[PDB]
C-alpha cells in the first residue's frame, strides 16, 4: 500500500488565497527591501 | 516529520508612539489625524532600567524611517516612570506598561494643537519558527528578520540574520529580571525589539517528531523489504534492508536521545527481566517518509524527510498482513489436511 | 484498533506561524491592556 | 435616528483615546442625512 | 463537567468495522470448515 | 476536484507616496506624523 492522499497537507495551506507568514511576511520586509533602516541623516 | 514549529519564550520591548492632532473649535474640539508608531528601545535601556530598575524613560530615541527622532511622553522633559503590570486579561501572556492614558493639550480655542504619547511597554510573548528556521515570528504578528540561535558563540554567527550587527547584541551572564545567570539576545528591529533566550540550536531543534512508542514492534525482513509491525497500534510500515545514517538527517539530533531515553524507559518497564538488548539502537527509513529507531531484543532463552499525513495505508497494510497470514496459513492447513485425507482415503 | 493520526488538527493549524485569531485578537487587545478605553480627560 | 427613522447625524459625538471628540461632516452644522443602501456588490452582506 | 475530545479520523473506525466483518465472517467460515471437519473424520472412522 | 489555485506571474507597479511631518524644534527634532500612500502609476506611465 503506497501512501496516498487526495490532498498533501501542502496543497491543503496552499488552497487559501493568502496566510499571514507569506502576506505580512513579504509587508515588513517592504520597509527593509525598499528603504534603509540604518543610514541617520542629520542637518 | 516535525511540522511543530520551534516554541520558544520571548520579550518584546517596545514604546506605543502613539502621536495625536486635535484641533479645538469654536463650540468643541475634534481630531485632525492621529498617528501610531511602535518604537525600538535600545540595548542598554534594556539592560539597565528595565532588567535592573524595571523603570523606562518618557523619550523613545530611535531612528524611525530614515530619522531619528524621540518622543517626550507627557511633552514634558524626560523622566522614567516605574514599570507597572498591565490590567487583566483572558489567556494572554503577562504585559507591561508604564503610561496607562494618552496625553492630550489643553483646550486652546481655534488652534492647531499636537499631542504626543509614549507608553514604554514591555510584553512577553511566545516565538515561532519553521525550517529552515531562518527567521521567526512573535504572536503581535511582526517579525524578526533572522534565525532565533543567530549570536556569535559556537558558530551562532553562522545561522542568518537580516541586519547590520549594530542592530543584534547578546548579553552572556544576564541576570533576568524579578518583574541564575543566562545567554540574553536582543535584536533592535524598526519597531521593537525581542529578547529570547539564546541557545544551541542543533541541540534546541529537530526536523523529526517522535511520534508514537511502540512497546513491541516485530521485525521480519521480507523480499528485499523489512517488515515492521506493530501489534499495539495497529500498524506495518515497510523500509529497505540498509539502515538509515543519522548525518543524512539534516538536524536529526534530537532522535538519538530521544529514542535512546524510550527505549531504556520502555526496557526497564517491561523488558528488564524478560529480554536483553542486541545491538545498538538502528534507525530504517519506512514508505511514507516515517524514521524508525529499532532496537532489537532476544529472550533470555543531508536532506530532509517527507512524511505522508495519513497512517491509513499502513493500517490498511497492516489488516491486510494479517488477514492473509491467517487465512494463508488456514487454507494451507485445509490444503495439506485435503492431501492427508485424499491419501488416507486411498486405502 | 486505536485511534491514529500523523498529524492531529491541532498541530496542523499549529503548523502555520502565525494565524489571524492569535495574531491579531492579540493586536486588538494591545489598546485594552495597554492603556485605558473608558477614561475620558477634559481642560 | 437608526431604527426609527433612518438617519444619521453628520456628527459623531465620540470619546477617542481618552477624549471626546465629534467630527462635523461637511465642516458645517449638525444635519441628519437620510440613510440609503450603498453600491453593489459580489456576495457582501447587505450595507449602509 | 467537561469538554470532549474528537479525533480527525474516522478510519480507525473503519478499518475497525471492516476487520471486525472479515473476521467474523472467516471465523464463522473456518469454524463450520473445522467442524465439518471433525465431523468427517468421525463419520470417516467407519 | 481542482483546488489548486490559478497561479501566474504578475507585475506589480506603484509609487510608495510615503509624506512625513517633522518637527525641529529648540534642542531636537522629531515628527508628527508619517502618511504612506501606494500610488498607481498612469497606463501610460508603465508602456512609455
Amino acid at each position: 500500500f503506497v501512501p496516498l492522499e487526495v490532498y498533501t497537507r501542502h496543497e491543503i495551506k496552499d488552497s487559501g488565497l493568502l496566510d499571514y507568514t507569506e502576506v505580512q511576511r513579504r509587508n515588513q520586509l517592504h520597509d527593509l527591501r525598499f528603504a534603509d533602516i540604518d543610514t541617520v541623516i542629520h542637518a | 516529520e516535525n511540522i511543530a514549529p520551534y516554541k520558544f519564550k520571548a520579550t518584546m520591548y517596545y514604546k506605543d508612539v502613539t502621536v495625536s492632532q486635535v484641533w479645538f473649535g469654536h463650540r468643541y474640539s475634534q481630531f485632525m489625524g492621529i498617528f501610531e508608531d511602535r518604537a525600538p528601545v535600545p540595548f542598554e535601556e534594556v539592560i539597565d532600567k528595565i532588567n535592573a530598575k524595571g523603570v523606562c524613560r518618557s523619550t523613545a530615541k530611535y531612528v524611525r524611517n530614515n530619522l531619528e527622532t524621540t518622543a517626550f511622553h507627557r511633552d514634558d522633559h524626560e523622566t522614567d516612570m516605574e514599570l507597572k503590570p498591565a490590567n487583566a486579561a483572558t489567556r494572554t501572556s503577562r504585559g507591561w506598561h508604564t503610561t496607562d492614558l494618552k496625553y492630550n493639550p489643553s483646550r486652546v480655542e481655534a488652534f492647531h494643537r499636537y499631542g504626543t504619547t509614549v507608553n514604554c511597554i514591555v510584553e512577553e510573548v511566545d516565538a515561532r519558527s519553521v525550517y529552515p528556521y531562518d527567521e521567526f515570528v512573535l504572536a503581535t504578528g511582526d517579525f524578526v528578520y533572522m534565525s532565533p540561535f543567530y549570536g556569535y558563540r559556537e558558530g551562532s554567527h553562522t545561522e542568518h540574520t537580516t541586519y547590520a550587527a549594530d542592530r543584534f547584541k547578546q548579553v552572556d551572564g544576564f541576570y533576568a529580571r524579578d518583574l541564575a545567570p543566562t545567554t540574553r539576545n536582543l535584536l533592535t528591529t524598526p519597531k521593537f525589539t525581542v529578547a529570547w533566550d539564546w541557545v544551541p540550536k542543533r541541540p534546541s531543534v529537530c526536523t523529526m517528531t517522535k511520534w508514537q512508542e511502540v512497546d513491541e514492534m516485530l521485525r521480519s525482513e521480507y523480499g528485499g523489504s523489512f517488515r515492521f509491525s506493530s501489534d499495539a497500534i495497529s500498524t506495518t510500515f515497510t523500509t529497505n534492508l540498509t539502515e538509515y545514517p543519522l548525518s543524512r538527517v539534516d538536524l536529526g539530533d534530537c532522535i538519538g536521545k530521544d529514542a535512546r531515553d524510550a527505549m531504556d524507559r520502555i526496557f526497564a518497564r517491561r523488558y528488564n527481566a524478560t529480554h536483553i538488548k542486541v545491538g545498538q539502537p538502528q534507525y530504517y527509513q519506512a514508505n511514507g517518509g516515517f524514521l524508525i529507531a529499532y532496537q532489537p531484543l532476544l529472550s533470555n532463552t543531508v536532506e530532509r524527510i517527507k512524511t505522508t499525513s495519513s497512517i491509513e495505508f499502513a493500517r490498511l497494510q497492516f489488516t491486510y498482513n494479517h488477514i492473509q497470514r491467517h487465512v494463508n496459513d488456514m487454507l494451507g492447513r485445509v490444503a495439506i489436511a485435503w492431501c492427508e485425507l485424499q491419501n488416507h482415503e486411498l486405502t
